[PDB]
């Protein structure tokens, strides 16, 4: 079934875009690296009344 | 008494022949069908 498309290409190429969007989570929310857990104290700041 | 023949035989190298197989069929059918090829697997006969 690979005409005109390549199966394999597209299985891997869906894999890839899934695990991208997977890495990006990750440099936002990991335990071990990711900006949400490693801020210093002081670089916190809270909203006054909830809004932004 | 001279050399013996099996004495000799053992420098002698053999002839193997490849594996005989005998239910090879001249499979004329596959010879006489027309092959048409299909790109994706799939054929329609409208």
């Amino acid at each position: 079934y690979s005409n005109p498309h390549d199966q394999i290409r597209e299985q891997l190429r869906l894999t890839i875009e899934i695990m991208k969007e997977r890495q990006e989570s990750e440099l936002i929310n990991s335990r071990e690296y990711g900006l949400l857990n490693n801020v210093a104290p002081g670089q916190l700041v809270h909203t006054r009344n909830g809004a932004p | 008494l001279a050399l013996r023949d099996v004495a000799a035989r053992q420098l002698a190298n053999a002839t193997k022949t490849v594996p005989q197989l005998r239910t090879i069929t001249p499979r004329w059918l596959v010879r006489l069908l027309h092959w048409t090829p299909v790109e994706a697997g799939i054929y329609r006969v409208n």
